[PDB]
RNA sequence: AAACUUUCAACAACGGAUCUCUUGGUUCUCGCAUCGAUGAAGAACGCAGCGAAAUGCGAUACGUAAUGUGAAUUGCAGAAUUCCGUGAAUCAUCGAAUCUUUGAACGCACAUUGCGCCCCUUGGUAUUCCAGGGGGCAUGCCUGUUUGAGCGUCAUUU
RNA sequence: UAUCUAGCGAAACCACAGCCAAGGGAACGGGCUUGGCAGAAUCAGCGGGGAAAGAAGACCCUGUUGAGCUUGACUCUAGUU
RNA sequence: UUGUGACGGCCCGUGAAAAUCCACAGGAAGGAAUAGUUUUCAUGCCAGGUCGUACUGAUAACCGCAGCAGGUCUCCAAGGU
RNA sequence: UGGAGGUCAGUGACGAAGCCUAGACCGUAAGGUCGGGUCGAACGGCCUCUAGUGCAGAUCUUGGUGGUAGUAGCAAAUAUUCAAAUGAGAACUUUGAAGACUGAAGUGGGGAAAGGUUCCACGUCAACAGCAGUUGGACGUGGGUUAGUCGAUCCUAAGAGAUGGGGAAGCUCCGUUUCAAAGGCCUGAUUUUAUGCAGGCCACCAUCGAAAGGGAAUCCGGUUAAGAUUCCGGAACCUGGA
RNA sequence: CGAAUUUGGGUAUAGGGGCGAAAGACUAAUCGAACCAUCUAGUAGCUGGUUCCUGCCGAAGUUUCCCUCAGGAUAGCAGAA
RNA sequence: AUUGGCGAGAGACCGAUAGCGAACAAGUACAGUGAUGGAAAGAUGAAAAGAACUUUGAAAAGAGAGUGAAAAAGUACGUG
RNA sequence: UUGACCUCAAAUCAGGUAGGAGUACCCGCUGAACUUAAGCAUAUCAAUAAGCGGAGGAAAAGAAACCAACCGGGAUUGCCU
């Protein structure tokens, strides 16, 4: 889990937000190793990852980079794509396979709260739609 | 009056370099000038002459190392574009043009027809 | 209501120790081979006082028995050891003051 | 006292110049600008502190490059004469 | 202090060119509103505190 | 007595009074005028006359 | 009926209200996509004939080059034979340059204008020492080149 | 020092102001009622009064206002087992 | 008054480091009749860059809103009683 | 009352708005209209629309101004006086003559931090020096700080702090030798090569951190409006190189 | 008033934290929890104020319920249509 | 989508204590060690034509003049 | 003796790329409390403020492991409902 980093386990509040332990990361461990590896190798654009391996401390995954400004990738139009800007930290940003699954981005009724965005559709039916002829 | 920038790009490089010497001396010379004497923009004048030798120097050093670089990749990055970071970092249109075998003979079999309904 | 001195020392920024004036940590010497399968002579040359510390310490020297250097070791000064002595560190030593059986 | 006496003794300073931003609040001891958190590599900034980031924002200075790149822009980047 | 670095010099230096009256010609400049250097320091009064 | 820039030191300023007044500096020496300018005294040898010198350049 | 409060067909004071004005703000709408290791944003020094501030600029320093317009700038001087012109201008445009010390800031450090190493050139009767001029030396990653290490491991005898 | 001059020159405070006795009154009036009285302008002191000035009483109570601390209060928690 | 020296007293207190510079063990290598060994003997030649340097340091140059009876580290210290 | 849509083909530089006026008229009143002064550029009635629309207070906000009041006060640190000069003007400036004090843990002569030109000269008194000022640490204009030997720079202390590496979602944290493959100078082969070379040894295992610790080396005399162990004259020393 | 002494400089300890020969002391005139900005125009049944005229009508401090007793709802009294 | 950047058109908006803090050398002067806090400050006149000259005064200034449509516009300036 | 392969290194090797600025919008992580409940702890404020990482002119999403239960519709996004 992800304890959180409250010195001596003091909130200051309620006790809903009192406890402390089992607090759990919102992102997949999958997640913040292909970040970890992207802030390594900020040259590259993650692609995707896998897991390869586990133990009970540690969980190890494999995860795939391409190079933007290798001229085969610049060519070989398959990938162009990610050589575009749009791409920049598609793992940063929530974009791979494990970040739009922590995301929730499917279709269906199961992901009403996050199917467009979380934070764009709760701004959606929040936002108090006024119009020139009020209706 | 000041030295103009034509005759300057006429005038030989030995030419430029002894232009500019006598430039810098009588610099030298209005500075003390303008120490012992009240005002004078004639000092101005031989800066801004010092300053067109200069320039024109610098664009035929460049217009130089430009033609003993020129038809080679690989140029020194003071003489590439400056276009933009993001510019120069974003695919060339080549790069962005090319597209597989599959989508080119997707392409050629069916384009886009130019269709219209009178009757 | 507030932390108190215990847990303060614990944190131990004005509480650590004040080793300005002390000789080196007094540890024996390592054990690679002449301890373990034999002896090695020692002369105690200097016996000093350690400050923060009630005993006495000894700078001993040895030979290094692999390179042409001498080891100087601190050893805790036993009472009856006296400077420019010889001293005897490994298995085969003989059981007398100061030596490292 | 606490007040005309102490002030007469305090005479050390505690902050100086700092090289990123001339503001006298490197702190000597901390090695560490109060105000743009020198030697951090990110300028120091705070969403709370929106009057400091109006202070010190994009604008208030030269602008010697961007004031320009707007221009280039507009003419599409050329090159030539 | 007298034994100070490069950059307090400088500073001083700056502080020292800043500290004059305004010349009287700005004053006769056509569409000009400026009568006085209102920034003007003395080194009683205002301390730069560098 | 000259008024020099802050990035010369004495060696270079040696050098330009040689390479400029054609005389030869007994010695150099430095400081930085509060105003912020270096400030030069260059001294040369018994066979020149510095009043000379400063007349050739035109001050007297 | 003297000196000492109230009100002026009354002035003069103090003060900055009202009125009138507005190269300013504030909201609304429309169009566009453009920062940075080819070194940004932000700092610090300096640059004008007389500038302290503000504007602009970087030792080519209130600017150089190119183009357009066409005879100014102006507070005072200054070259008006440039004024039928390859040409004034605190003009406009802007594509070539310059761009000091810094700053993500990059040789190491930095409360030092501190301390190195490499290459070339010049001088000091010098490959080593000193000085001057020029060009360099950050880290994390990608592809490739060269040089390697590992009885990790194949081809398996002088 | 205060005091009087030459020069210089604030601040606290200020509903309006400033003589009493009794009455009644929010039950201790400078103003109201009845009476005593009542004459410019003032200077130095003075400390009876102005329920004098200083501060939205700190004592007490109320508030469904807190905070410091304690515990065998209610509900939890770091740590530890 | 200051410095130095030989000393005594005190401690369950015994009163920094490092840069740097010498010296000593050892004997590597090198050296001989106009040719070699010494620049730790003497004399002789060249250079020694960068920044600070003014003044006050306080009943008026610092801090305390100020030219504030406050605060703020230290060196030299004549004669008489 | 501020604005808006209509209308008065409304008022106005032959004078709009505004302001003053124990002058007039009207309305119970909120107020309106006019007479007289000042003023110089816009403004009003009527029908409607609209709102950031009416002040006596809120220990209201901002600004301005009173009585108090020429009042409290300008009384610690022993203390001033005579003459002359300069000046419009002298208790305060300068010079001289007296009288005094600090009395060498000074009211003397320098420095550290701090200040930053306050140092000095020449003009100079509008403001400041709670009196004055001819004077000034004030105003205006200029001048002034010179180092191989004094400091910094070098070293390391308490401590700070990259690297390898490990945490943390991450800003960043730990760690400073640890579980790292961590590395630069000498007679040098003597001529197209070359700190690639027939050669050699190790083991601090970044860096920062003291203008009072450690430390290579300068003294005397003279000189300025101001700088001097820095300039000049003489006499030396240290480091590096040759 | 020779020391558990006094003190400059450089360092380390940072806010529910530090530091305390212990006074809830000190932590930049702020300490029984600093200072700065923001959430924040925090909430307040509680104080204070709440700006033109005239005309007509014109009260209540009582019922029931409420952690209700300085407050609300409810009914009653009052206005307007 | 749009309280940022660049360009443009507007409003029954505000009108110098209002409107952004800033119509102006405004994130300026200034305060705090620091984070940070943060003002005040628009108008002569169409045009300086910005008061030559005489006199009193040491001078500042005054009186008389003069310019101006107005000096009941004189830096301390629209009205006041 | 000589060639490979794999893994891991070192180069001021040849050529590149990342950092930082910027918040109006966008993609996420982390994440409160004031406040409301006339008290207060779940709840609310709020999956918000603050903090952190990452782009573009838009971002994100996007061509169904969908919605449906109908005579079925047919990527995503936005508006009215």
């Amino acid at each position: 889990n992800r304890k959180r980093p409250v010195p001596k386990g003091a909130t200051y509040g309620k006790p809903t937000n009192q406890g402390v332990n089992e607090l759990k990361y919102q992102r997949s461990l999958r997640a913040t190793a292909e970040e970890r590896v992207g802030r390594r190798a900020a040259n590259l654009r993650v692609l995707n990852s896998y897991w390869v391996n586990q133990d009970s401390t540690y969980k190890y995954f494999e995860v795939i980079l391409v190079d933007p400004q290798h001229k085969a990738i610049r060519r070989d139009a398959r990938y162009n794509w990610i050589c575009d800007p749009v791409h920049k930290h598609r793992e940063a940003r929530g974009l791979t396979a494990t970040g739009k699954k922590s995301r929730g981005i499917n279709k269906g009724h199961k992901f009403n709260n996050t199917k467009a965005g979380r934070r764009k559709t709760w701004k959606r039916q929040n936002t108090l739609s006024l119009w020139r002829y009020r209706k | 009056a000041g030295v103009k920038a034509y005759e300057l790009r006429t005038k030989s490089k030995e030419q430029l370099a002894s232009q500019l010497v006598d430039l810098k001396k009588e610099l030298a010379e209005l500075k003390v000038q303008k120490l012992s004497r009240p005002s004078l923009p004639k000092i101005k004048t031989v800066r801004k002459s010092i300053a067109c030798v200069l320039t024109v120097i610098n664009e035929q050093q460049r217009e130089a190392v430009r033609q003993l670089y020129k038809g080679k990749k690989y140029q020194p990055k003071d003489l590439r574009a400056k276009k933009t970071r993001a510019l120069r970092r974003a695919l060339t249109k080549f790069e962005a043009s090319q597209v597989t075998e599959k989508q080119r003979k997707k392409q050629i079999a069916f384009p886009q027809r130019k269709y219209a309904i009178k009757a | 209501g507030r932390v108190i001195r215990n847990q303060r020392k614990g944190a131990g920024s004005i509480f650590t120790s004040h080793t300005r004036l002390r000789q080196g940590a007094a540890k024996l010497r390592t054990l690679d081979y002449a301890e373990r399968h034999g002896y090695i002579r020692g002369i105690v040359k200097q016996i000093v006082h350690d400050s923060g510390r009630g005993a006495p310490l000894a700078k001993v020297v040895f030979r290094d028995p692999y390179k042409y250097r001498l080891r100087e070791e601190i050893f805790i000064a036993n009472e009856g050891v006296h400077t420019g002595q010889f001293i005897y560190a490994g298995k085969k030593a003989s059981l007398n003051v100061g030596n490292v059986l | 006292g606490k007040g005309t006496p102490s002030f007469g003794k305090r005479h050390n300073k505690s902050h100086t110049l700092c090289n990123r931003c001339g503001r006298r609040s490197f702190h000597v001891q901390k090695k560490t600008c109060s105000s743009c958190g020198y030697p951090a590599a990110k300028t120091r900034s705070y969403n709370w502190g929106a009057k400091a980031k109006r202070r010190h924002t994009t604008g208030t200075g030269r602008m010697r490059y961007l004031k320009h790149v707007s221009r280039r822009f507009k003419n599409g980047f050329q090159t030539g004469s | 202090a007298a034994q100070k670095s490069f950059r307090i010099k400088q500073k001083m230096a700056k502080a020292k060119k800043q500290n004059r009256p305004l010349p009287q010609w700005i004053r006769l400049r056509t569409n000009n509103t400026i009568r006085y250097n209102a920034k003007r320091r003395n080194w009683r009064r205002t301390k730069m505190n560098i | 007595v000259f008024q020099v820039s802050m990035k010369a030191n004495k060696y270079q300023i040696k050098k330009a009074v040689k390479e400029l007044y054609e005389v030869d500096v007994l010695k150099v020496n430095t400081l930085v005028r509060p105003n912020g300018t270096k400030k030069a005294y260059v001294r040369l040898t018994a066979d020149y006359d510095a009043l000379d010198i400063a007349n050739r350049i035109g001050y007297i």
